[PDB]
């Protein structure tokens, strides 16, 4: 993740990175797919195991 | 409480103003179907909001 | 934890430790303890 906290300092070489066809993602995107597992099928799939 | 997710005793001695029932994981799964499978033929359903997709339901009142 | 090799973990990596692991343990605890002393027993808390 490109941005503060603890990975801020490695974004200049996040092109790089992806030049290798990885991807790195910015904070709205890891938010997003963080919000993505409090769906309410995921929090049944948790419910689950 | 195994049934519908409420204990009696409860009710009669603290009188709350509104009570919810939670249907997470697989008991509050069984307490959902054993809500749902009531009706009031004469075939409505009596708690109509509840379906595969709740979570809650709430009981209401204003005194208790 | 920036620059803390093997031979520099000390106090600060103790404490990092701490609240990274020991204390969302302790924190999880928490949770379970207060819904199980009210019931509570179908609204799990989901943990990321
Ligand atoms: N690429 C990434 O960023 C990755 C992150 N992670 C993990 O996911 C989480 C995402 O956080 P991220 O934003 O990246 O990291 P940050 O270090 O930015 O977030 C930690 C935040 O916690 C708060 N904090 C620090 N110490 C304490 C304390 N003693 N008590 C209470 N709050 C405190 C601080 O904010 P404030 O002082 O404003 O409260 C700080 O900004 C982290 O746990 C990280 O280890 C894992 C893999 C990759």
């Amino acid at each position: 993740t490109r941005g503060t906290g603890l990975m801020s300092a490695n974004n200049i070489i996040a092109e790089g990175i992806e030049k290798m066809g990885v991807r790195t993602f910015s904070q709205k995107e890891m938010a997003f797919n963080l919000l993505g597992l409090l769906t309410p099928e995921v929090v049944e799939l948790c419910q689950k195991s | 409480k195994d049934t519908y997710g409420f204990s009696i005793l409860d009710i009669v001695i603290n009188n709350p103003v509104n009570l919810t029932i939670h249907f997470g994981g697989e008991k509050g799964k069984r307490i959902r179907e054993n809500y749902s499978a009531m009706i009031f033929e004469t075939t409505e359903k009596i708690f109509k909001e509840i379906n595969e997709h709740s979570t809650s339901y709430t009981f209401r009142s204003e005194k208790g | 934890e920036q620059g803390i090799e093997l031979e520099h973990i000390d106090s600060k990596s103790e404490f990092a430790h701490r609240i990274m692991l020991t204390n969302i343990l302790r924190m999880m605890g928490c949770v379970k303890k207060q819904k199980s002393a009210r019931g509570i027993e179908t609204r799990p808390a989901q943990v990321i």
